[PDB]
């Protein structure tokens, strides 16, 4: 498996951070492992930085 | 000293959902560093410990 380096989430964003974090991700299947409004914020944050 | 103060309503009436800056509030104590203290310096670590 091709498999890119996990990202990881400690706190909650402060679009300085884990602006860099998504910009790592360069795959094409991303798993991710949250509750349902920080899936909301996540996906809401992955549009706005498309 | 920071912004969007929320608090936690009265849950028995009519109030459910969890108060949603838990993460936040969190955040605040995990970055709580401290000089002060009788017993010694106290500073949270990445488990939140002394
Ligand atoms: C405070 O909350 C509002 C509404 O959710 C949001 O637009 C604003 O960005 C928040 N403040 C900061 C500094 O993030
Ligand atoms: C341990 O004791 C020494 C006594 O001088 C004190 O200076 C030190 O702050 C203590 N350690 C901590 C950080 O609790």
């Amino acid at each position: 498996w091709d498999m890119q380096n996990v990202i990881t989430l400690d706190t909650s964003f402060e679009d300085a951070k884990t602006q860099v974090q998504l910009k790592k991700i360069h795959s094409s299947v991303i798993l991710l492992y949250c509750s349902k409004d920080e899936a909301v914020l996540i996906l809401s944050e992955a549009r706005s930085l498309g | 000293e920071k912004e969007n103060i929320t608090d936690p309503p009265r849950g028995c009436v009519g109030n459910t959902n969890i108060w949603k800056t838990g993460p936040l509030f969190k955040r605040v104590l995990m970055s709580s560093k401290y000089a002060d203290g009788v017993t010694g310096r106290v500073e949270f670590n990445e488990d939140g410990d002394r």
